[PDB]
């Protein structure tokens, strides 16, 4: 049974550039049976090209397919911000339908500094005996950033988790959130809750914060 | 146009079996081939098998022993059955039409797809989320735009889905990937940014859905003063 | 006491197989020959067109032909002649509309593996053929013409046969086919290895002087050709004679909660096996001893 | 500087082979199959009728098509396109009269491997087709009709082309075929595995509109098999009609000491390879490297 | 109608080869198949082989090694060639059309035949016959009909052919099989019976032909008185 | 390769009777390929039946063909005097054409006595130094007859040969000739040259004769 190996594991360029993703079969394959699919984050795959070079309906013509035999190529002439997706070539042969492992397409853009916000735990939640403080880093690039929680100037560790979005479809940026988690008890024995963010787009580390009881 | 819609248990206990159902609308199961495909988190796509509307099937070799794909054209849907579920079977499952064309001179491809269902293999119980507001700061940037959101906490299994003002408000919204708390429960937050001027007049409700627990929650988020 | 079931008749499956082969056969190129004793390297290729074909039983077997007037297609049959072969059939590849087929002996006849089961396709066999002309773009946009008042007439005649079948207190409506593969949605069909696709919206919107259908022409387009393009273009494809006789339809019925005395029908039912099925319905293969 | 010799062209031999096969194929019965995995025992038999066939070269080979206006058929050719296949040919089995063939591009064209050699056959290719309707008795019975003044017209047109070829100071006469096999003497031909034999005395007695020929029908004396009354008699094949287009003739010329400026021609010339030859004349297979 | 006519040496020496020619008239070699067949004295028929007008041939297996059949359509004849003639090859050789029909749907049979030629394998020389009258008796039955004839004596090889009054007189004629005289030469007699009354007016000549020796003899038979 | 075995080696009946000759093949044979031929004495064979049961043109319809597979039959409904011939079945298969050994058909008729004549050697021949005396037995039946040469009443032996015709086409009879051969010397030392014939159709042996020098 056939094995599809895709072109570069990861491929990263700026908008406007040309993208070339290849797909190579362990054996020879008829073009009628080769297809490409585009999977944006959080969604099901979408048929992009069928029969090697036939454009699926509704698909923007800046996509084209090519090749035959063993080597096949998906080509995007002018990359867009929302062409950010994983791309799979697929084939059906011998009663079996296989995929390549996909090519992650990442978008390059200008450096962008995050907008930082901090959130105190709600009264609703404090009632529960646990407190969650949240730090939001909004629309920034590139991905590498660093949050630091300080409670009364004491640096925190191993008591917060964080999560990052996938690159944005429109602007190709990231957003990140961190959650400091304390028990009502601990939360109520400290006043200054502060969040410090270091990022390449910031000439100087930014700190947002608040006081418990006060605003 | 033709639209597919999977449906079935978000959660499945180890060793037990999985049942799913795709439902077609806008078209008809008649004449066509129908596939199930699954994808593990971060992993790639794996074709499971298909069924001809006729009833004849064809399974992926590495799964053959455990798979059953049925069809019920009368009600316009087809189904999956997966035996002896284990953690390795935790994945998003998609239904899709194809890959074989109705007629021999048609085109070979998987089209219209479903949305996919996330199935989790676990003995743990389902648990509904608790939703808390992320009240907007009168400080943060009250000259321009400010940020607020919902903290969806302590739920299992995945996923949940948030929207704002019933999906009227869509742009400027970010919903974060869930994180697994050492408690074995998930937690995520969804946020949106809005011009500060609007804070006083416009009202904000996030709409949280957790199908696995039959939970739908609408929390009003507003400034604490 | 003789049984016939047109809906489980391996002759259909078998024929389909053959047609498929005839198609692959028509795509593979000639394999070069070897040995000092070969006349020419030129191998014969039979073009993909309706070929007259009988089906026949081996010795110790035989084919039963049901001859009952307006035969149900399923159940017992009284006047059953036993023969060695079927009549010659020049099968035509198509969807929605059955072409160049046999005409219903007396009046319009409809058949279904079940009628209560709306899932099952309904095969219409016309007693009066309807002509239809189609032409290759002189190579003038590919299309097909049809006698309007004649077609409308037919639909009415069909509607009647359905009222009979579903209680004639009901209203019959025809809708175009809903979502599906292109070939299934359009009325598509073969013409020498080139396939027409035809918007039949105008054919299936009926209720209470000729018709023109627009068509596309998907071509062979491979396979087995890569790194081989030294010659010129096709031979006999300037204005192909595709015109034919519409002798039947494939239909399916809708089944929603809110349909009252009212029944909707549409254009394409099942797969192509159903085409063959419409010709082979009166035959069965069976053993002797 | 390109050479063509329609009279030594293995493509002809090859095609004949195939036609013969198509015929045997059409006589053998189905061999019963074995194994638990057989759909039906019913095997497909393609009836013996003119099938559309292209001839095609394997990779590393090619077919040359001569395109010279009124091409000699033998010698050099100037406008020679190179192609992968021949045009589709629906070959018809017949003697004396070439049927359903290609028409001479401009005016009547005649060809012979030698015009001084009276032994060599002369192939006539008409520029204007002549229709001929033939019918069977429903079992005047079993004949063929023809436009008289149209046919006489043709013979005259041919005579002219011969005067040109043999010095137009000569008188042309047509005589019926002399002694030989029945098929050779009559104008015989296939029609679905049944063979017509037609007294063409009226077609070949010429000097200075409706003509009816008396025909007999020979049914294939089944070479294969026998004692098959467990099946009864075969009616539904097809039924067809053989009403067709006369697009050529096979002729031979007489050579006696006492023939003066006067030339006699008769209606049967060579074997059937010559039929195929009349369609394949403008083609040749040849190797690449 | 179509008529075949063989021709060639009546005599052939041992080990040497045989050549024959059939000539067609009334028809044409073109389009047809052509066979040679031989028959030994008293024995049965043996097919030798055939040739298509095209030139392709097909020989009998038991003879293949020694046989050559050629065709010359230009002159409308075909020919035989037999290698290493021995006594066992002494036979009447016939040409005939067929057995394969011109076209595939024709009939399979050997039609028109030739007359056949008797070929004798022998080292002995050709020798012309001597003809003597069998004078009619004025006694025998001079009331009714009488008998007379020709004695063809001492010739080799066979055959000879007699006729009477140039074949005008045919009925009442008997020509006897030849007999081999210990001299190694053949001898036969041919006789005819005629009404005695006619003896006086009617004149009788037998016409003897011995092709092998190029002999044609006409002997007048009459009453000795 | 196929072997054809014919029906009865010899078959003998009277005119008006029905004749049945069979032909049996070593294997199974298609009827298209079986033919029968009639060879009268002294002539080439004539095609009688082709395709097993198809009558050759010009052939009297009292002939018919039948059978298939392995066994085939030529049938003559009403035998004629000149139906006297050898009859061969023939087939063509596998590029080879074989015949059966044939069936000799003989005709039965009423007994007929010969007409006897005797011939003296010609003067022409006596000149040559040899003398041939000839005895003719004309149109007789059946075949078994006996000639006896007596020279001056002396019985001869080993100095005469004889020859017999095949049955006649019209009357189905035989004719026979015997030749006594002497040297001029011997011939001229005897007067009575006599020929004696015994035949079933003669109540008493008949003797024809002459005297040398005299008539
Ligand atoms: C040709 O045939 C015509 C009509 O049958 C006749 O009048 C004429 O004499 C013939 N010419 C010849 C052969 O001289
Ligand atoms: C069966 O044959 C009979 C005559 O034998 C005829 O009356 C009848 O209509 C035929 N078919 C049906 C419809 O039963
Ligand atoms: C018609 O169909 C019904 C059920 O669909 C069946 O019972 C009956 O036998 C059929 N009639 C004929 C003519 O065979
Ligand atoms: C054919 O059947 C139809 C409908 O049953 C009927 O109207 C028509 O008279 C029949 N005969 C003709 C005219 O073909
Ligand atoms: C026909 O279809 C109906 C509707 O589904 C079903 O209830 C009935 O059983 C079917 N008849 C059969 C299968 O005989
Ligand atoms: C084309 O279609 C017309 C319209 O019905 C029809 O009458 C005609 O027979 C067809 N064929 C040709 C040659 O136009
Ligand atoms: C052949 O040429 C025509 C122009 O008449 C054009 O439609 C196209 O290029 C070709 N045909 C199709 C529809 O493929
Ligand atoms: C209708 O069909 C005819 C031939 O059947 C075609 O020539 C014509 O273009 C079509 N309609 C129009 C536009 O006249
Ligand atoms: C072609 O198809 C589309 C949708 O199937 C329909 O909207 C359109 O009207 C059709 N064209 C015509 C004029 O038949
Ligand atoms: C007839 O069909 C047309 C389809 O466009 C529809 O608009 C109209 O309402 C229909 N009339 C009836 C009686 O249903
Ligand atoms: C239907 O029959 C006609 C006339 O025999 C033929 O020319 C045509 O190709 C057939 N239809 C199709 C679409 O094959
Ligand atoms: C259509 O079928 C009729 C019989 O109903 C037949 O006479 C004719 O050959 C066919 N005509 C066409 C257009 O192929
Ligand atoms: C269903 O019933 C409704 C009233 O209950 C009536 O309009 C009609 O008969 C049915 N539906 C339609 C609109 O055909
Ligand atoms: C019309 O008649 C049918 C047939 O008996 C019956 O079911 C009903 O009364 C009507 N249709 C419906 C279901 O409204
Ligand atoms: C005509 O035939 C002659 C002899 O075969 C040949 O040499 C010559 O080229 C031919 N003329 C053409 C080219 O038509
Ligand atoms: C060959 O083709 C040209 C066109 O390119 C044509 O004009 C010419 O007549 C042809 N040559 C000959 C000699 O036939
Ligand atoms: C065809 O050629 C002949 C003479 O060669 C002539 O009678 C006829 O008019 C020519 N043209 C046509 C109409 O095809
Ligand atoms: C052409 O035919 C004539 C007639 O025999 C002959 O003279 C000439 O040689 C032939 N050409 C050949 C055989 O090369
Ligand atoms: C066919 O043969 C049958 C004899 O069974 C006869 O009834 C019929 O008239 C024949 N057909 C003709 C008109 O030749
Ligand atoms: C002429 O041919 C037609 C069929 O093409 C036939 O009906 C007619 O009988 C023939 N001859 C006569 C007598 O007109
Ligand atoms: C039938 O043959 C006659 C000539 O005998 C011809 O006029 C006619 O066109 C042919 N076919 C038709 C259309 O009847
Ligand atoms: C006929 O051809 C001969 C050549 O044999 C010639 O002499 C004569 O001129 C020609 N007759 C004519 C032109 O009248
Ligand atoms: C029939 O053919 C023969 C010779 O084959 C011929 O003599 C006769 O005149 C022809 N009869 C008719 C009516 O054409
Ligand atoms: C005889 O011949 C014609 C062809 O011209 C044929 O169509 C029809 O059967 C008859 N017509 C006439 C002229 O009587
Ligand atoms: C010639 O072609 C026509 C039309 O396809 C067909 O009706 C006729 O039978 C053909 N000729 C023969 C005898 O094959
Ligand atoms: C005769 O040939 C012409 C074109 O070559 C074709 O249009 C016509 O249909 C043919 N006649 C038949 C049906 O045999
Ligand atoms: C007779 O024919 C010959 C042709 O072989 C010709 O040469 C001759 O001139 C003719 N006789 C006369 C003297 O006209």
């Amino acid at each position: 049974e056939i094995v599809l190996t895709q072109s570069p594991g990861t491929l990263s360029l700026s908008a406007g550039e040309r993208a070339t993703l290849s797909c190579r079969a362990s054996q020879s394959v008829s073009s009628r049976y080769l297809a490409w699919y585009q999977q944006k984050p959080g969604q099901a795959p979408r048929l992009l090209i069928y029969g090697a070079s036939s454009r699926a309906t509704g698909i923007p013509d800046r996509f084209s397919g090519s090749g035959s035999g063993t080597d096949f190529t998906l080509t995007i002439s002018r990359v867009e911000p929302e062409d950010f997706a994983v791309y799979y070539c697929q084939q059906y042969d011998n009663s079996v339908c296989t995929f390549g492992q996909g090519t992650k397409l990442e978008i390059k853009r200008t450096v962008a500094a995050p907008s930082v916000f901090i959130f105190p735990p709600s009264d609703e939640q404090l009632k529960s005996g646990t407190a969650s403080v949240v730090c939001l880093l909004n629309n920034f690039y590139p991905r590498e950033a660093k949050v630091q929680w300080k409670v009364d100037n004491a640096l925190q560790s191993g008591n917060s988790q964080e999560s990052v979005t996938e690159q944005d479809s429109k602007d190709s940026t990231y957003s990140l959130s961190s959650t400091l988690t304390l028990s009502k008890a601990d939360y109520e024995k400290h006043k200054v809750y502060a969040c410090e963010v270091t990022h390449q787009g910031l000439s100087s580390p930014v700190t947002k914060s608040f006081n418990r009881g006060e605003c | 146009q033709v639209q597919l819609q999977e449906s079935g248990p978000g959660l499945v206990k180890p060793s037990e079996t999985l049942s799913l159902t795709c439902t077609v609308s806008g078209g008809s199961i008649s004449s066509h081939y129908w596939s199930w495909i699954r994808q593990s988190p971060g992993k790639g796509l794996q074709w499971i098998g298909y069924i001809y509307y006729s009833g004849s099937t064809n399974y992926s070799p590495s799964l053959k022993s455990r798979v059953t794909i049925s069809v019920e054209t009368a009600k316009n849907q087809f189904s999956l059955k997966l035996t002896s579920m284990t953690a390795a079977d935790t994945a998003v499952y998609y239904c899709a039409r194809g890959p074989v064309p109705a007629v021999f001179y048609g085109d070979y491809r998987l089209d219209p797809w479903g949305q996919g269902t996330l199935v989790t293999v676990s003995s743990a119980s389902t648990k509904g989320p608790s939703v808390f507001p992320l009240a907007p700061s009168s400080k943060s940037t009250s000259g321009g735009t400010a940020a607020l959101g919902c903290l969806v906490k302590d739920y299992f299994p995945e996923p949940v889905t948030v929207s704002w003002n019933s999906g009227a408000l869509t742009s400027g919204v970010h919903t974060f990937p869930a994180v697994l708390q050492s408690s074995g429960l998930y937690s995520l937050s969804s946020v949106v940014t809005v011009p500060s001027s609007s804070l006083g007049t416009q009202t904000y409700i996030c709409n949280v859905n957790h199908k696995p627990s039959n939970t739908k929650v609408d929390k009003k988020v507003e400034p604490k003063s | 006491t003789e049984n016939f079931n047109m809906w489980k008749n391996n002759m259909v499956e078998q024929m389909h197989e053959d047609i498929i082969s005839l198609w692959d056969q028509s795509l593979k190129p000639c394999v070069k020959l070897t040995g000092g004793s070969v006349i020419t390297q030129a191998c014969p290729k039979v073009s993909f067109e309706p070929i007259p074909i009988h089906y026949c039983a081996p010795a110790g077997f035989a084919i039963l032909k049901c001859n009952d007037k307006k035969f149900n297609g399923t159940g017992p049959c009284t006047n059953v002649s036993t023969v060695q072969c079927t009549h010659g059939i020049r099968p035509v590849v198509s969807t929605q509309l059955l072409l160049n087929g046999s005409l219903a002996e007396e009046e319009i006849v409809i058949r279904s593996e079940n009628f209560t089961n709306n899932a099952k396709t309904i095969i219409v066999q016309l007693n009066e053929s309807v002509v239809i002309n189609c032409t290759r773009p002189n190579n003038r946009q590919a299309h097909c013409n049809l006698s309007k008042t004649q077609w409308e007439n037919t639909l009415e005649q069909i509607a009647i046969k359905l009222k009979e079948q579903f209680g004639n207190n009901k209203t019959i409506i025809f809708n175009p086919s809903s979502g599906g593969d292109p070939e299934i949605v359009t009325h598509s069909f073969n013409c020498g290895g080139e396939f027409f696709y035809c918007n039949s919206t105008q054919l299936f919107t009926w209720n209470d002087r000729n018709i023109t259908l627009p068509c596309r022409i998907k071509q062979i387009i491979n396979m087995w050709q890569e790194v081989g393009k030294a010659m010129y273009a096709p031979p006999i494809r300037g204005q192909i004679r595709c015109s034919s006789n519409i002798t039947g339809l494939l239909l399916t019925r809708d089944g929603g909660k809110d349909t009252n005395g009212t029944e909707i029908f549409r254009p394409g039912g099942g797969d192509m096996r159903d085409n063959w099925r419409s010709e082979l319905y009166k035959y069965k293969v069976v053993k002797i001893e």
